[PDB]
This record gives C-alpha cells, structure tokens and sequence, in this order.
C-alpha cells in the first residue's frame, strides 16, 4: 500500500532503533512479559536442563511510533520487522546452553 | 543481458519496488497457494520423538508490482530473482521442535508477466511427532507438518492449497506430492496416507 | 523377429526405434513439475504409483 | 601497481549479479560441471545416507567480465569473490540431511 | 590515537584487500608459516579425526602498508583488523568436518616496513587414517596439510618460518605451558614443505 | 526472563496479562493444540 | 529520546573503531577485567575440558565518547551496541575446543 509506505517513511525519519524510548530523562519503559508454552520438549536429568518451545508476549509503548489514523487513510496498525524498531533486551537469564 | 537487465531496472529502480510492503491494499489479503513435495523421509526418532524430513515447499502468489508486458522487453516471459529482493509471505514450519522454523536453501523466485511469483525452496525439517507405543513393533504413527506465517495474520495473507489442472478442469492438490520414479522408501517406515488440509 | 516402437519423451515430436522384444511400453508418471511419459521397448517392471501400458503391436505406444 | 585495482573498479561499475551473463537473453549460459571426490566420509545404512567430501568445479563465461590485457599492464587472470558475480545455482537434488547448495563461497579465477 | 588514526587513514586510502600485493609484475609474495600446538584435544578413531588446538603464525610483507615512523610521531607498530588487509588464504586442506579456516580473525600487526604479522588461533579436525593392526598398542602418523585455497606458486611462495639463522621444521610446543593429552604422547613433530616439480 | 542491559530505572517489568486479563500470574497453555509430554504432567504453572 | 538520538548521532559521526581510544598513541588503555562464574557445567576427565558459564566484565575509558550532559537534556548514561566501538580482544589462552574470544556482543553501558 502506498499510504503504508508514506506512513513508514514518516515514522522512521530520524528514528534510531538503538535508543530506548524515553521522552524525558528519567522516564521508564514499562515492559509487560508473558509466555505461552507450545510444547514441553524434555527434562534431561543428566544435563539438568529443561527444553521448551514457547511464544513470548512482550508489550510496551514507543512514543515515537504514534500517528493519526485519519491522516493516513484509516491505517491504525502496522507490522514492522523487529530489527527496525527498538526492542527491550529481554533474554532468558538461566539458559543452560 | 540487455532485456533482462532492462526489466530488472524497470521493475526495481524505475518503479521503486519496496519489499517491505505487501502486494495488496491495506484491507485486502494476499492469497498464498502451498504445496509440499516429500523428497525423502530421513527418520522418525522414537526416543527423541522427532520426525526428520526433506521437503520442497512450493509457494505461489500474485505480486501486481512485478508485472510487465513482454513485447516491451524482447518477448521475455520469465525472470529469476533472488528471494531477498521480493516480498515473501515468510511461510515457516510451526511444528518444529529444534528451533529451525525456516526453509534451508533460499533459492531464486520465478516471476512472470502476469505478476505471478513461484518459489520452490527446499528444506530439512525436524518436527515433533508424538509416538504411540501401544502396538510396538507393529505400530503406526501419525506425524504432521504444520506450515503458517508468524509475520502475517489472516487479514494480511490467506493460505490455500495449490490448484492444479487436468484436461482443463482445476482441482486442489489435497496430498503430499511424491515423485514415484525418484522416491526411495524409508528403511523402516512405509507411507500409507498423505493428506493435506487447510 | 523385430518390431518398431516409439521412444520420444512426453509431447516431443515422435521418434521410432527397432525393438527386438515382443512388446513396446508407455510409462506415465507425475512429479511436482508435471507429467512425464517415457516410451520404449519391452515391458519393464515399474515402481508403485506409475501408470504402465504394454502392447504387442507396431507403433502401439502412442 | 594500480592496474589490477583499476581493472576491478571498471569490471564492477555497472555489473548485475542477478542477470544471466550473456549478450542476448535468448541464448543459454554454458556451464561445465565436474565432480572431484576427495573422501568417502561415511555410508549409513539405517537412514540410507552417504556423506562425502567433494570439490564441485564449475566453468562458464561471463560476457560482461572481459578486458583487453594491453590496457591494464598485461594482467591476464585475477581472483574475485564469488559473492560478487552471477553463479549457477547447482543443487544436490537427492540431498538427504545436508546442504542443498554450495555454502562455502570461495574465490573465482577470472 | 591521533597518530594511529592518521596512519590508518593514510594507509587505507585506495587499499583493496582482495588484491594480492605486487609492486612489479611476476612478483611472488613470500609467506612464512609456523604452527604452535597448544593441546592435542583428541583422536576419534571411529571418525578417524584428530582434533587439535593450534596457533598459526603467518608472516608476509605488503608494499602498500609501508610508512615512515618519523612522519607519524615515531609510531612503530599498528594493529589492524585482519579483514581490512590482504591475507594469504591459507587453509587446512585435509579437514574432515568442512572447517577450512581459522577460529578467530584477530588483528594483524603491521610494521613500518610493511611486513604483516598474523597469529590467529584455530580448532582443527583433520583426517587421520588410523592403522589398527596393533590397537590398543598402536601409534599413528597424523598430518596437517596447509595450502592456499586460491593462489598458485607463481603468486605466493609458501615456506616454513625462519628464526635466528634456523628454519623451524617442526611443530612448535611450549615446554612450560603444554599439558600432555591423557591418551596420546607426541614422539615426533616434524614439518616439511612439499612442491611437486611436475605440478 | 529479564532485560540484560537496562536496569530498573530504565526498563520496568510486569507480568504479561493474557486475553483473560484480570492481572494474570500464569503461563498460558492453549488446551486444544497442546499435546502433553508423555513423561511429564504440569501440576502448577505460575508466573511472578 | 531526541536528546539521546542527537547524542548518538554526534558521537559516531567521526568515530573509528580500529585504533585504541587514547588521546595520545604513547599511553596505554587501562582495562579492568573481572570474571563472574554463574555455573560450572561439566568436567570432562577424558578430554580434560572444563565447561563453565561465565560473565566477563570489562571496564575502560574511551577518550572520544565523552559529552557534557547539559547539552543533551541531562543524559548521563546510555546503552550502545558493542560492535560499533573499540573493544579489548580478550582471548582465553587455554581454550580447549570452544570459542577463543567473546562471540555474544551485548550492549555497552556508556
Ligand atoms: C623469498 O623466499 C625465497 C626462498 O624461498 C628467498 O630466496 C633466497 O634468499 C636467500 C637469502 O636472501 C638468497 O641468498 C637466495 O639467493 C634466494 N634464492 C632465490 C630463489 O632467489 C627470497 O630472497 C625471498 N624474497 C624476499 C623478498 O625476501
Ligand atoms: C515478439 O513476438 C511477436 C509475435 O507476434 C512479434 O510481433 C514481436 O515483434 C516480437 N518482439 C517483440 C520485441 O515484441
């Protein structure tokens, strides 16, 4: 969609994906983390390791990626590649491998 | 090279192709046709509960930006492009148990003057097949390969089976394709049914 | 004793050869790309899933 | 030296790796394929897999990578990264569980 | 860093790392090679694979990386990423797992005369045909064959390293730092340079 | 699960609410498509 | 984050990550190294290999990554990718068959 392209170029003009979104200095980014267990693969006792397949569920707010839908032909949602936006650096801390 | 390079420069530089955008209106869904060819069945590891397959997945979809009239480019009727240059539905095996969601070899797409895009990536997949041990070693197993897009929803793409033709009448390919001449049967597993569903 | 068989592939222009056997065969199957037809001499043993038609007449495999 | 640098600068000024390297799109690319078997690593009878070490020699002609040696100090052969050029997409069709295509992109002799 | 950055900027002007250094035609780039073995990890007999930890010392000279120290505040050494310089593509030919190359691409050390020092570490699994007649009282003759993947003998002259007056015709082993493998003792460790005359 | 680099003054974490919401404290398992492990039964699956 | 975006653009506009971060080339880079052992994974007595999970804390001063917080809204601390700055090339000299150096390039606190 052409309007989708113009919206994407507007949002990512001057957008740095390595910078945490904080409009003021001292502002926190509230990240909400959930998990869905697709499959409990194994619990290897000799390695003391649980193998799971999961879907994370990460929700936050980036103030730089807001727009007026009526100025862009009613587009109210976008699907943007994760490398193009700022992600929280959420990792599994107790990984065994 | 002349007409091939001219057509590439017309489609991707003059027209300013954007691979990040879907080939559809914002409220419209892109129809992806899927078929599967089972090249060979490697193994079903019972203890590790894992099916290993070599499968060539055939993806078809119309991209209205990647179209041309053949008479303005020396009657060229087909073009081979890298898969990294075009928009892809990004079909993955959701049923994997080793984390290898994606296809193995990202080959070229074939585009045609109608805007149709054909892509036949081969893949080696390790999926979770739960094992029923009740009648072992006279048992039969029911494994599945579940293909979907984690990047797009039903509003963005629409999955469907491939439609083939016989004697001018179309039919959906409701099965896994196995080439009878080239297929080598697995050493311990015979295939009884090969259905395909949406 | 000899015979004339066809041996062209699929929908290629027809060709013929001399079979010393007593049958000529047509062999049809379908891979992911389309249908292949193989014509030749004799009555070979085919893998399961392949259509086979053996016939004992001159120019009988088409 | 400066002549090899000048040559590589000119050869890859208006080059397209996607285009088949022939003058006219109606003629095919002629590729010569040879297989060298270095070692038979293993034959596995259960999963029916033969793993071997090979060299896959491929020879063709790129129409757009010609030069006159007299205009470059007499250089007749150079070495180029294979990622920069068009290549045939040779695949092992009966691959079992390995790599379908070449993944080690060594240099080409041009 | 201002002198270091100045030197790097002046050196990398027009430098092509994919082109072999030759100032005149028919020049052959001399490459001296040394191998240090830090630990023999294993010899898997069923795969016929010798797993070793090695440090490969490669020395060559690049006329394009020459400079005068007095023009750069007396700077006498420069550490450059190994990707940015031209390298002799030396690989272990007889590898059994498909890994031809070194494990870590560290920095090269360029000197004012243009002579480049490179010491990348490597994990190598090499093919060792196991003679099984006297197993488990056997001894094996494993080989590590190093050669250029792309260049010929008219382009690089690959030779063994020379220390003060003496050619190092052996695998070097640190006497102090070496821990012996638990199942294998190294009796001989020679090195040779082979060039078939009719090749 | 935690942010590897950012500290509490930069990124604040909270438990993921499910479509049920109501301040959930649980791993979500979709009961239709979840095939139970043949060796293991999930007794409790909380989140904190 | 406009202040931090401006700062990050200013800091890496004339930055070279190859040479050491020292105002004069005759002074050394002072690096503080600490090792945190999270988990002892395995002791392989046959191959004589110890597998451990570690965190390798490295601290040092970069001369060209300084700023005055008053010109950037009071920003005093930031997180930047580690791949775009000079780093020490810390290698584990007695690496048996693992990785000789750090392969996971997490964020730098600046
Ligand atoms: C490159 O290496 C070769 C040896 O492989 C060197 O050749 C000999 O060097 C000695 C000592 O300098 C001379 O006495 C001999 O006359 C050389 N023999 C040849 C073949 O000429 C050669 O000098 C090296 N080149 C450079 C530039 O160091
Ligand atoms: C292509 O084929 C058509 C056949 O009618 C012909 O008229 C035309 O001149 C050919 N060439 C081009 C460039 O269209």
């Amino acid at each position: 969609s052409e309007a989708e392209g113009r919206l994407r170029e507007k949002l990512f003009s001057g957008y740095d994906s390595t910078v945490r979104p904080a409009r003021e200095v001292g502002d926190r980014v509230w990240v909400s983390i959930g998990l869905t267990l697709a499959q409990l693969i194994s619990l290897n006792e000799k390695d003391e390791e649980m193998s799971t397949k999961v879907y994370l569920d990460l929700e936050w707010t980036d103030y730089r990626l807001s727009w007026d839908p009526e100025e862009h032909e009613g587009i109210d949602s976008l699907r943007i590649s994760a490398e193009s936006v700022w992600l929280p650096d959420v990792v599994l801390l107790n990984n065994n491998d | 090279l002349n007409e091939e390079e001219r057509l590439i420069r017309h489609l991707f530089e003059e027209k300013a192709y954007n691979k990040e955008l879907r080939p559809a209106a914002h409220k419209e869904s892109v129809e992806i046709s899927l078929a599967l060819t089972l090249s060979n069945l490697i193994s079903l590891k019972e203890v590790e509960e894992t099916l290993t397959t070599n499968v060539w997945i055939e993806q078809g979809w119309t991209d209205s930006r990647l179209q041309w009239d053949a008479e303005d480019f020396g009657n060229i009727s087909v073009l081979r492009l890298p898969a990294d240059m075009v928009w892809l539905p990004e079909i993955v095996l959701e049923n994997n148990n080793d984390g290898s969601f994606q296809i193995s070899y990202s080959c070229n797409v074939l585009i045609y003057p109608s805007g149709s895009v054909y892509w036949l990536p081969p893949a080696i997949f390790r999926s979770s097949c739960p094992i029923s041990v009740t009648y072992f070693p006279f048992d039969w197993q029911n494994c599945s390969l579940k293909f979907s897009s984690l990047k797009y929803t039903t509003k963005e793409i629409t999955l469907s089976l491939k439609q083939a033709e016989e004697d001018g009448r179309s039919y959906p390919v409701e099965w896994i394709i196995i080439d009878p001449e080239g297929f080598t049967e697995n050493g311990e597993w015979e295939i009884v049914h090969r259905p395909a569903r949406v | 004793g000899s015979m004339i068989c066809y041996n062209q592939q699929s929908s290629q222009p027809p060709t013929t050869k001399t079979c010393s056997e007593t049958s000529c065969y047509k062999k049809t199957w379908r891979d992911h790309r389309g249908t292949i037809i193989e014509r030749g001499c004799g009555c070979p043993k085919v893998k399961p899933g392949i259509k086979l038609h053996c016939c004992r007449t001159d120019k009988c495999n088409n | 030296s400066e002549h090899e640098t000048r040559l590589v600068a000119k050869l890859f000024e208006d080059y397209n790796s996607v285009v088949r390297p022939v003058e006219d799109h109606r003629q095919a690319v002629e590729v010569t394929v040879g297989l060298q078997l270095i070692q038979l690593i293993n034959v596995d009878e259960v999963n029916q897999i033969v793993t071997t070490n090979v060299r896959l020699k491929q020879q063709w002609v790129d129409y757009n990578l010609k030069w006159n040696p007299d205009d470059y100090g007499g250089v007749k052969k150079i070495h180029i990264p294979s990622e920069k050029i068009w290549r045939p997409d040779l695949v092992l069709y009966n691959n079992a569980d390995g790599d379908f295509a070449i993944v080690k992109f060594t240099k080409v002799l041009l | 860093r201002n002198q270091e950055e100045r030197l790097l900027g002046d050196l990398m002007q027009g430098y092509n790392p994919h082109l072999r250094p030759a100032e005149h035609d028919s020049d052959v780039v001399n490459v001296s090679l040394k191998l240090t073995l830090t630990n023999l990890i294993s010899l898997n007999e069923r795969e016929e694979a010798l797993t070793t930890n090695v440090w490969i010392e490669m020395q060559w000279c690049d006329y394009r990386l020459r400079w005068d120290p007095r023009d750069y505040g007396g700077l006498w050494v420069l550490r450059v990423p190994s990707t940015m310089v031209w390298r002799p593509d030396i690989v272990l030919e007889n590898n059994v797992d498909g890994v031809f190359e070194v494990a870590l691409y560290c920095n090269v050390l360029v000197s004012p005369d243009g002579c480049v020092y490179w010491l990348p570490p490597a994990i190598f699994r090499s093919s060792c045909p196991v003679s099984v007649t006297f197993f488990p009282f056997d001894w094996q003759n494993c080989s590590l064959i190093f050669q250029s993947q792309t260049y010929s003998t008219n382009e690089i002259n690959l030779q063994l390293s020379q220390e003060d007056g003496q050619t190092i015709e052996w695998i070097f082993i640190d006497p102090e730092a070496f821990t012996e493998n638990g199942e294998w003792a190294i009796r001989h460790r020679p090195a040779k340079m082979l060039l078939d005359e009719a090749a | 699960f935690s942010s590897y680099s950012y500290d509490s003054s930069e990124v604040s974490l909270q438990t993921g609410l499910s479509p049920e919401g109501q301040e959930r404290q649980e791993v979500y398992i979709h009961e239709g498509t979840f095939i139970e492990n043949g060796q293991w039964e999930i007794i409790h699956k909380p989140s904190r």
